[PDB]
């Protein structure tokens, strides 16, 4: 009977985001906002498995534990194997109401208020636990309301919640040889409390922001 | 008379009676978003647009007027945070088609609850059954139902009362009509 | 210094371990939790809530028509109305219910089910129906008298509008789950004709519910295949550039 | 007298499976199901030593501890030694009743329900303990019965037991230089209980699924 | 009379007597799979094919009818989960050659028990010896012997009663025959 | 932090050590064991049978 | 020796953790603190001044 508790049912690590990015000597304006870094707003309604599992409840309250797995490889083979040089990566958690970096060398990377972790590729995956970041007592999986006070607000978007934004960059100044690095983010909710269970989703999802159904 | 306390929680007496709706053999259902329904009527509406704040429960009474020769079943269900969805597009529902006021709206696809979920599993929500051969009334008591201790009545609908005919109304004549009366009594309205 | 050595499996990511991690914001105080009614602590409480069955298993039935079976005056006696195979994981009447939906998230299920059938005809409509239960090691009955031999209930819906049938304890794990579904059936037969007054409708409908008893058990959680498979959604990439 | 207990007699790590696989830029359909990954159904009746030792009993109940040892080498020598780049490998335990991956980039690799471990080549061997995974109270070493209800079922195959399937892949996107990696799997039963001892096998085995004898 | 409780466990009274087999000087042995033997006879068989389920022990009595001038030794052994094997092929034994019913089967290679093990070590199983110069009967009591608490009688044989002449039957005449009678009494049959 | 140093023989696979390992499915509950007659606890009982 | 294994996230710099570090000058004795009037212990006292 312990396996079917809500905590065990929902507290499974899942690949919430996976996004590789090149870094080769990006002095020019090639691939703006993708030169040597990527950003990802921390939203749980990204993969359909986790969407359907979480949308079984109306209100949720949990702490998200994030583990980042990074791999480096190259297909150019312009020289010998020569191994892969050890790169240090910076992952900064930018909470809501704070400024997120727009470029790899932006001064926001050294804010001193946003929590940041520095880890190497050869090191084990970096782990951090994001606490319950909401002005309300629980996240709103479904929100029968409008965000803004004006009528142009979006339906279903709670201006509360909004856990934050996660940005990852390569700390090392661009080495002579470019490289492709892939960062995998795994989120595992912890200390989960759930309220008001709901019927399971039956139709395929149409969007990440709407409850629209096909049929 | 045999009320249903939602989620086993028991949190004035005006009982704002909305205009009765006509239950036909081809009706799909009706829904009212509770804060929005009373936003434009009575001391509740006056206080709601006087203040920026609101906090209260609700009391729902649904009654049908039919004879012993009528048949049909209704599902009177109160859905918390019933975020609706569109049918064949990726754009979110608009303010006009979400906030229907005291008039309310009708279900386009009662089978999927206009949400993409299943009506068959909607019994998990606080609900009562109106089977015309056994009863004709249903009463539901609704708690606060909000994550925050405080709320804005003009932007967020905490409850959505839905009445869906699972078994269509029928009689000897091919055309049938049975009035349905909905009365909402907010309790400790702020 | 403490002399230590590294065991095999050090520095590995398991995706299932429960180890305390470093708080990202140690000084931040989360918003205190208030009492929200309707808390769920165990998922077994979800499947103990009755949900409607898609009793109308006819292929042409779509949408709302699948939730009710129609009894007419012209329906002959000793005629089969519906049959409900007792395999929640199997695609059938029990599929799109709370019990089936939650059970598809697990591998091994065991327990007893409870069915409730509601007659939604006119007040003066009368008649008798036979609800028979077939154990897993048997053949689904096809005639009224064959059904009457086994465990059955003669339901007079002119007096009682609702009848409850309790399916005995069944272990779906042992009973032929890809052992390479006849796990039991519940069928209904028309014992008598349907009698209605001249002013009432000639057709009446039946509504069925299913719920899991407190002895239900689920184990070995897996990935539900009924999600609709992983398709990329709209506004996904633009959400988290 | 402690050395001859059943637990000590059977709880010895053994090379249950060893299977190398190439990974060189397998964008094409070369070596389907062997492009960059291999799978192995967890069965104890694979090596004759362990077969004879386990078939001394009728019923067994144990937890299998799996240690994975991986080595990388190349015989092409197309360039300098240049070392061996550190590759991250994913080993996913797919239990019975779950879907196993069919390709290296299948979405089953990120299921979130199947337990998975990520380890590097330079790291010590990865260890995981698979619990007693059976619907019955004990595994059936010998089964005097037929699996399916139809007469076409196989003799001796219990539809119970069936510990699960183990899949191992290279997480890194294919680097410019191909490589041969060999994964060795060692299984060591723990907390072993045995019932109904049987005569030892005397004739050479004819198959992994039958008790057939030659002579 | 001097019964043998298998594995020291003691878990109706119909005593289904199978057709007697003829013990010749060249006989290799006989075996019966216990659930399968009674699957087609008596209230046991009727209940077995009535239900999908079965759970019970067994009582075995084996008796020989011979004079004081006969010689021979029998090994009456009950093998749990006696998964048989083929002799010169890699294909598994079939349903026809596994489920022999109440008729039973004969050992092709009693030396290796048709399993590839040794007959000499078969005494580890619950067994009794019938030495014609000392005794002519053997009784074995068999427990549940199943990993699962429940079982399907039509697909899985939990026990296999085997009678193997270790010392061939002999007398002054070159041809000898001694009847062997097997009686099985399931206890608490389900 | 606890100051530690690595002893010789760290990070080695012995194939004979008995160290607790990480459960692959911590939340899974194995099937409870019932009484099966004929349990073997020591192999000396096997050789004591003629 | 104590058998240990490295958890994920080892050897990482968090910029927010509070771990004791090695004193650079263990033998140095800092100047003793005297009472200075006007001590601030919480920043809420600052905003309570008009």
């Amino acid at each position: 009977v312990s396996e079917t508790l809500v905590e065990n049912f929902l507290s499974r690590a899942a690949l919430v985001s996976k996004r590789s990015f090149e870094y080769k000597n990006h002095t020019s304006s090639e691939a703006r906002t993708d030169k040597n870094f990527y950003k990802w707003t921390i939203n749980t309604k990204s993969f359909v498995q986790l969407r359907r599992k979480l949308e079984l409840f109306t209100y949720l309250r949990f702490d998200a534990e994030i583990t980042i797995l990074t791999t480096v490889a190259v297909g150019s083979n312009n020289s010998t194997y020569m191994g892969l040089p050890d790169l240090t990566l910076q992952a900064m958690f930018v909470p809501t109401g704070a400024l997120t970096p727009e470029k790899q060398d932006s001064f926001h990377w050294q804010s001193g208020s946003n929590a940041s972790v520095f880890f190497k590729v050869s090191d084990p995956p970096a782990r951090m636990t994001i606490p319950f970041m909401c002005i309300n007592s629980a996240y709103s999986v479904f929100y029968d309301g409008f965000a803004g006070f004006e009528k142009n607000g979006l339906y279903g978007i709670n201006p509360a919640d909004t856990i934050g934004n996660l940005c990852v960059r390569i700390v090392n100044e661009h080495q002579p040889i470019g490289f492709t690095v892939t960062v995998r983010v795994y989120m595992k909710p912890k200390h989960i409390k759930a309220w008001a269970p709901r019927p399971p989703r039956t139709l395929p999802y149409m969007s990440i922001a709407n409850a629209n159904y096909k049929g | 008379a045999n009320y249903c306390c939602a989620y086993g929680e028991w949190p004035t007496d005006r009982f704002y009676t909305l205009k009765s709706v006509k239950w036909e053999t081809e009706s799909t259902g009706w829904w009212w978003k509770l804060p929005d329904a009373l936003n434009n009527i009575g001391m509740f509406g006056q206080n709601v647009q006087h203040h920026y704040l609101y906090r209260s429960g609700f009391l729902i009474h649904v009654q049908c007027n039919a004879t012993k020769f009528h048949q049909g079943a209704l599902l009177v269900v109160a859905i918390p945070e019933h975020q609706r969805g569109a049918h064949n597009t990726t754009t979110s529902p608009g303010f006009d088609d979400i906030m229907k006021g005291e008039e309310g709206g009708t279900f386009n696809h009662p089978y999927v609850l206009d949400d993409g979920t299943s009506l068959a599993c909607a019994t998990i929500f606080p609900h009562q059954w109106i089977n015309l051969r056994t009863n004709n009334s249903a009463t539901i008591v609704l708690p606060w139902m909000n994550a925050a201790p405080m709320d804005f009545p003009l932007r967020h609908n905490q409850w959505t009362l839905a009445i869906i005919p699972v078994v269509p109304l029928g009689t000897r004549t091919v055309s049938s009509m049975v009035p349905i009366t909905v009365s909402i009594a907010p309790m400790c309205c702020e | 210094g403490v002399p230590t050595y590294l065991l095999p499996g050090s520095g590995q990511f398991l995706t299932t371990d429960d180890h305390s991690s470093a708080p990202v914001l140690p000084c931040f105080n989360p918003t205190p939790e208030m009492h929200i009614p309707g808390q769920v602590r165990n998922m077994l409480e979800v499947i103990q809530v009755e949900s409607m069955m898609e009793i109308n298993n006819t292929e042409n039935a779509v949408g709302m028509q699948r939730l009710k079976v129609d009894i007419s005056v012209l329906t002959d006696v000793d005629q089969l109305l519906f049959n409900i195979p007792l395999d929640i994981q199997l695609d059938g009447p029990l599929r799109n219910t709370l019990v089936g939906n939650i059970s598809r998230y697990y591998t091994h299920w065991s327990g007893s089910l409870e069915m409730t059938f509601m007659f939604c005809g006119s007040f003066m409509a009368t008649g008798k129906l036979i609800l028979c239960y077939t154990p897993p090691g048997g053949s689904c009955p096809t005639t009224r008298e064959t059904a009457m031999l086994g465990t059955h209930i003669v339901w007079d819906f002119g007096l009682q509008s609702s009848v409850t049938l309790v399916i005995p304890w069944i272990s779906g794990s042992h009973y032929r789950m890809f052992n390479n579904a006849n796990v039991g059936y519940v069928t209904c037969f028309m014992q008598t004709n349907l009698i209605v007054p001249s002013e009432s409708s000639n057709t009446c409908s039946l509504i069925g519910f299913v719920a899991a008893k407190d002895d239900f058990s689920l184990r070995l959680m897996r990935d539900s295949p009924d999600i609709g498979q992983l398709e990329h959604l709209h506004e996904a990439e633009a959400a988290y550039q």
